[PDB]
RNA sequence: AAUUACCGAAUCUUUGAACGCAAACGGCGCAUGGGAGAAGCUCGUGUCAUCCCCGUGCAUGCCAUAUUCUCAGUGUCGA
RNA sequence: AAGAAGACCCUGUUGAGUUUGACUCCAGUCUGGCUCUGUGCGGCGACAUCUGAGGCUCGGAACGUUGCUUCACUUAUCGAAUGAAGAGACCAAUGGGUUGCGUAGUCUUCGGGCUAUGCACCGUCUAGGUUUGGGAGUCCCCUGUGGGUACCCAACCGUGCUGUAAACUGAACCAACGGGAUUGCAGUUCCGGAGUCUUGUUUCGAGACAUCUGCCAGAUGGGGAGUUUGGCUG
RNA sequence: GAUGCAUCCAAGUGGUGUAUAUCGCAAACUGAUUUCUGCCCAGUGCUCUGAAUGUCAACGUGACGAGAUUCACCGACGCG
RNA sequence: CACGAGUUGUUCGGAAACUGAGCACAACGUUAUAUCGUUUUGUUAGGAAAGUGAAGGUGUGUCGGCGG
RNA sequence: CCAAAGAAGGUGUUAGCCCAUUGAGCCAUAAACCUGAGCGCCUCAUGAAUAAGCGAGUAGCACUGUUUGGGAAUGCAGUGUCAAGUUGGCAGGUAUUUGUCUGCCAAAGUUAAAUACAGAGUAGGAAGACCGAUAGCGAACAAGUAGCGUGAGCGA
RNA sequence: AGACCUGAGUGUGGCAGGACUACCCGCCGAACUUAAGCAUAUUACUCAGCGGAGGAAAAGAAAACAACCGUGAUUCUCUCAGUGAGCGGCGAGCGAAGAGGGAACGAACUCGUUGCCGAAUCGGGUCUUACAAGGCCUUGAGUUGUGGCACAAAUAUCAU
């Protein structure tokens, strides 16, 4: 069918081409063991559901409907801050412990900017292989970009761990990334062209060496 | 906000990244078929200015379009008449292209209501514009009263009558005062104003 | 004025061909795996005549490569072919009159008909009857072999394209004189709308260019330019010279470097 | 139950945008409801094969939707 | 005499058909530029910075950028074919992989990178041909007949290869069989018989040109359009 | 010699000769056979070479000027 | 002209139910505009247009053979 | 004799009083409409007592074409090229480069009335210094009828 | 295994197609004719053609006029004005705008953006006499952003 060649040929044609930096950083992800325990720790601290936080709500009105004189808060519990608008926010309020951004965000021009925001106010970040499994851990269905402004403290070990890690691979290297162009891959076919070509010609002009 | 470095991004439409994605947008779009229905808008940022929202009841189709000046539809490029109406390559259509591609999807899928398109890529050959539709029967619609108004029978094919923006632009809407008295309300109201005659009762 | 004759034809209409009681197009076997790496043997069931065609045509029937069932394909027969014949074509096809084979197996002389411009696309080069190619050369390099065309053309094509061996059936056929109008009309039946032709110089002035006079005659040159439009592009079209030719007629078309 | 006038309740053949498929054919279907059935089986009553009659659904496109229906992709992942 | 507001001739600032070296133009054709339009290796210039060494001319790099151009390439594009029916590799890089480890430099946010350069992984199986090691099984019925044994491994080439090398008309499908689990035999199974893999393209040819797409520009252009083709005058 | 020639068409992945492939297709002239078909390329057509071979656009390149403007160079068929 | 009548089919002709020169619905493309173009050289459409079903497994109905 | 009625139709000749008309007023009502945003009940809503930005293949500009009274270009279209936002941008009807002033803030959307109905319809009304059966609509009448043409149409 | 991205099949609930077309909106678009000829011009941004609405349509809340002592969305009327504007083989011809007197007018609002919040949002079930602008439930949609508050007619808003 024609949308199965055509998702097939565009991959080819993403290789092929020379790829700028802006868009080469995001097939240079965080590793897997990291993005493992990145994940793990965005999915503690998921955002409540539909029905805990109706709970919750619940909850509060029967303090206020006791003594309506006194205050109760009805803040939600410590939890990562989701979706475009708020972690963007928290960036550039530069509330924001550490980001995580997904990889394969259609269209891309929604978080190209975002690793260079991050690295302008030093904040850790890092790129992950799929917005599927980001939406995993907080229960949706995906998501740009996740961002934890705290943590309990059972859990600053696990963050500051976490940034030394992503802070490896992004932040410290922001000159190589800021650099490094893609693209320009041959397919196997062209490379076992290549290689066969010249294993044909190797020691063609050996007569002209005067050695 | 977002939308700050999302709109500044799109400013840079020559820079070496805009031209790649571009690039391959546009090489993917010419495999394609000439009216497409998304499920998102490729410019969420730019949709939205126009009046799109993520709700039930919106709906956004890329047309295509070629390119170039029109040519006189007159047999093997005969005309008739004054030499002044000798034309054939030479004149341009008095619509511009994005009020083309409106008035190809609205007249395509009756049910819909047209609210306002955007340029997404060019091509050599085509142009690609991304057209904002609303479904006026759905229940979202129809309660909603920032968009309720379209629901309307005034509003029917509003794009063919060049209501929309891209058809105001070419009526020369966009303008007012000395440049556009002609042309107000419509290049024809005026015509109409400035050519009957008056016969007063007592004259 | 009004529409040219030669003008007129590009629209079709009732210049078509006459398809009716013509067998369908005569062509090679698919340029399949079998081909490429080994052959496929097929029996010559019959040689039969189509409307509009000198050549004689043969039906050669295959086994199906991948399913059980028979194909049956139809090809130019050429000069010699008969019936119960085993035809073989592939990569290991022996060098016989009714085979065909990868013109990179064909050795230098060798008389080729139904010769493949491009490689698969079942024989588009000496079809007409008493037609053939000489092979010149093949040049390992660059894979490609040099053949003389009927017309006298030198052209380099692939080495994969596929030629059969001989030469087309029907040959000498216009040496016979057809001594009749007649005639003329039983074999444009099947061709096409064509025939009687009329002069233009006979023709009224709004139809054609050398129409008019009180003499038939052409008032201008009869040789013009090659950017005329249609319906000016009437005479000796775009003609290098003129005249009878003396001292050996030079090869016809257009000059190709290679 | 006069006859007029007006209008809330109804009827409304074949068609036609005409839309199950066609058409100088009052033609021919696939589903699902019925009806009539002097053959056959059953005790003139029941039931009823083939045949016949009637109702409803059945064009294309688009939108929304699915107690969260069934799928496809050397798309991206993850096991 | 009738039949028709002379068909000949002239006039009108009335036409129309046709022609062309009329006037003014339009399609078509061709041509240049830009664009479509990518990668890498060179060559020849221009500019910039600095220098010649003779008598404004001429010659140098070395860092950059760029106007043309050679060659190699492939993903845009174009041309064919096919029921998109078997591509390439495994034969191994100037290859990819932090979803590997070293060495020497050079950086670091101290977490680890970047440049070269090794090693190891991805990663591998074969018809046939030639010649190196190894082990291992003619018998029944009557001179005849029936059944059966003359193998595996390794290296080299080869490269996916069970059939034809003068042709006269055949049949072939919906698997046997062997393993692994659940003496032999039979169920439900996978496995191979029918090699595996994919930095991915259906294949072939061409290929960043081509008129391939649009735009701008110029020639040509009764093929076609519109119009004109004085006046006086025995 | 098919990415062709002729050519339809307002336009496309459009159309015809072409279900074809030089013994073919398309465009002209003459007009069976026989015997022949002389001279002329100055003119007008058609057609094929110069790498400075003059001129002819747009685009490009540089320069004076505050800039519009202007100037110089480059520039293909075609004509010569 | 007026009034009143007449045309009877399992097998005749047509249709149900064939293909031909051809047409052009869908699909796709084009056009400011579909009222345009393609649509038989085995044949639509960048094209996922088959709702039909060998054999099995699993129940029912008409048989068969075996032993109890 | 009536007239708050003289009003114009009908009736066998010219009618205020022969008939019907011509007025207060009476009766009946789906919803909608109007009325201390009419007036109750339940339900649901609801009023009063510190910095940042503001619409991009868009506006411009070039070429071509068209349109305009708009004239070194009034709008628009195609292609090429394509911004600003650090007193920014646009307009200020002779092109350019400067520096002062004035007004306004494009490139997203809705909106009643006053206006049109130059060969339309529905339900009603009021008329005319108009025509008066070769007139006035083609049609005062079984008129877009009869009839004609293959047809588009023509048409008493 | 599964996910979500892209794209299909079917069921369920809907909508489009045609008619009308006087007026109105968008495109396309002549020629007769006038110039005592004719090509620019004129007829005319008209007829014919193709689309699309409504009781009207379109326009409409200043990137507007002006240059004043200033006016203040749109539309229409008289007038400006057949113009000592302008366009034009500067020929034939063509040709508006601001101001002023009036009609109308309760005339103004919404989004995007920016800040502060953040699923408070939407559909779908179900209940209240109720396909409630209501309660409860709902992964169904939506965080690739639905809604809320404040942006010069403004100067807090949010609980009581
Ligand atoms: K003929
Ligand atoms: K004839
Ligand atoms: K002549
Ligand atoms: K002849
Ligand atoms: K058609
Ligand atoms: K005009
Ligand atoms: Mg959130
Ligand atoms: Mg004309
Ligand atoms: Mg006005
Ligand atoms: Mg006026
Ligand atoms: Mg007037
Ligand atoms: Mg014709
Ligand atoms: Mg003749
Ligand atoms: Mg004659
Ligand atoms: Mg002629
Ligand atoms: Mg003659
Ligand atoms: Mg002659
Ligand atoms: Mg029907
Ligand atoms: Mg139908
Ligand atoms: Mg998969
Ligand atoms: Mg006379
Ligand atoms: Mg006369
Ligand atoms: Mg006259
Ligand atoms: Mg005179
Ligand atoms: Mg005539
Ligand atoms: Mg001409
Ligand atoms: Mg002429
Ligand atoms: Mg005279
Ligand atoms: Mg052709
Ligand atoms: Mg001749
Ligand atoms: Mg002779
Ligand atoms: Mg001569
Ligand atoms: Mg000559
Ligand atoms: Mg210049
Ligand atoms: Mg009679
Ligand atoms: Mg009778
Ligand atoms: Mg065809
Ligand atoms: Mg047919
Ligand atoms: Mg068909
Ligand atoms: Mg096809
Ligand atoms: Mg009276
Ligand atoms: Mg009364
Ligand atoms: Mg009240
Ligand atoms: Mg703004
Ligand atoms: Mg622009
Ligand atoms: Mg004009
Ligand atoms: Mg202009
Ligand atoms: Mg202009
Ligand atoms: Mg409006
Ligand atoms: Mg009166
Ligand atoms: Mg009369
Ligand atoms: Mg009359
Ligand atoms: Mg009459
Ligand atoms: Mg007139
Ligand atoms: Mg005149
Ligand atoms: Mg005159
Ligand atoms: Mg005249
Ligand atoms: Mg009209
Ligand atoms: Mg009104
Ligand atoms: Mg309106
Ligand atoms: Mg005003
Ligand atoms: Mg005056
Ligand atoms: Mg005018
Ligand atoms: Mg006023
Ligand atoms: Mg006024
Ligand atoms: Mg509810
Ligand atoms: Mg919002
Ligand atoms: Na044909
Ligand atoms: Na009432």
């Amino acid at each position: 069918p024609t949308f199965v060649t055509m998702q097939r040929k565009k991959r080819v044609l993403q290789r092929r081409l020379k790829v700028p930096p802006a868009l080469n950083q995001f097939t240079k992800v965080l590793d897997r063991a990291s993005r493992n325990e990145a994940l793990k720790l965005i999915k503690k601290y998921a955002p409540e559901t539909r029905k805990a936080r109706r709970e919750r709500l619940q909850k509060v009105a029967e303090e206020k409907k006791k003594d309506p004189k006194k205050t109760v808060s009805t803040k939600a519990p410590l939890a990562v801050v989701t979706g475009l608008q708020e972690v963007t926010r928290a960036i550039e309020k530069k509330q924001a412990r550490m980001v995580v951004i997904a990889n394969n965000v259609d269209p891309v021009e929604l978080v190209l900017w975002m690793p260079n925001l991050c690295r302008a106010n030093k904040i850790p970040y890092a790129i992950v292989k799929d917005m599927a499994r980001l939406g995993d851990a907080i229960g949706r269905k995906t998501a740009t970009c996740v961002a934890l402004t705290d943590v309990n403290a059972e859990d600053e070990a696990t963050l500051k761990n976490l940034i030394r890690s992503v802070n490896a691979r992004f932040l410290s290297r922001s000159d190589v990334i800021r650099r490094q162009w893609g693209g320009l891959q041959l397919s196997l076919r062209s490379r076992a062209e290549l290689r066969k070509k010249h294993a044909r010609n190797a020691g063609v002009d050996a007569a002209a060496i005067i050695q | 906000g977002a939308f700050m470095y999302l709109n500044e991004l799109w400013k840079k439409k020559s820079s070496d990244v805009m031209r790649f994605i571009q690039r391959i947008r546009s090489w993917e779009f010419r495999h394609q078929h000439t009216v497409v229905r998304l499920r998102r808008p490729t410019r969420p940022e730019k949709a939205r200015m126009l009046g799109y929202k993520t709700k039930q009841g919106f709906c956004v189709f890329r047309v295509r379009v070629r390119r170039g000046g029109r040519k006189r539809p007159v047999h093997k490029g005969i005309t008739y008449g004054k030499p002044k109406t000798s034309g054939v390559l030479g004149m341009k259509l008095n619509k511009n292209n994005q009020a083309v591609a409106e008035q190809r999807l609205g007249k395509r899928f009756g049910n819909l209501r047209v609210l306002n398109s955007y340029w997404v890529n060019m091509d050599s050959t085509f142009k690609w514009y991304e057209v904002i539709a609303v479904d006026p029967m759905c229940k979202t619609i129809r309660r909603d009263p920032r968009i309720n108004w379209i629901v309307n029978s005034v509003h029917k094919h509003r794009e063919q009558r060049g209501l929309t923006s891209a058809g105001r632009k070419h009526r020369g809407l966009r303008h007012k005062g000395h440049k556009a008295s002609k042309l107000r309300p419509s290049y024809r109201a005026a015509w109409r104003r400035n050519n009957r005659i008056v016969f007063l009762r007592k004259r | 004025g009004k529409t040219v004759l030669s003008c007129r034809k590009g629209n079709g209409s009732v210049y078509q061909v006459h398809g009716h009681k013509r067998l369908g197009p005569a062509k090679l076997r698919i340029l399949d795996y079998a081909e490429r790496h080994g052959y496929m043997r097929g029996v010559v069931k019959s040689i039969e005549h189509e409307a509009g065609r000198g050549a004689a045509l043969a039906r050669v029937e295959f086994r199906h490569p991948y399913k059980f069932r028979r194909v049956k394909e139809l090809m130019v027969a050429p000069e010699g072919m008969f019936t119960g014949q085993s035809v073989f074509c592939g990569q290991k096809a022996p060098l016989a009159i009714g085979n065909v084979l990868p013109l990179g197996q064909i050795t230098e002389g060798c008389i080729v008909c139904n010769v493949e411009a491009k490689p698969g696309d079942r024989g588009t080069l000496a079809r007409a009857s008493g037609d053939y190619c000489i092979i010149i050369s093949h040049n390992h390099e660059t894979g490609r072999t040099r053949l003389k065309l009927p017309s006298g053309q030198k052209k380099s094509v692939p080495s994969t394209s596929r030629a059969m061996i001989g030469i087309i059936s029907g040959g000498g056929r216009i040496e016979k004189p057809v001594l009749k109008a007649g005639n003329s009309f039983y074999r444009f039946r099947g061709k096409r709308n064509c025939w009687p032709k009329v002069r233009g110089v006979a023709r009224n002035p709004v139809e054609h260019p050398h129409g008019g006079g009180n003499h038939q005659h052409i008032g201008h040159p009869s040789t013009v330019s090659r950017h005329s439009p249609p319906g000016q592009k009437v005479g000796l079209i775009a003609a290098r010279r003129t005249g009878r030719i003396r001292g050996g007629k030079a090869v016809k078309g257009a000059w190709h470097p290679e």
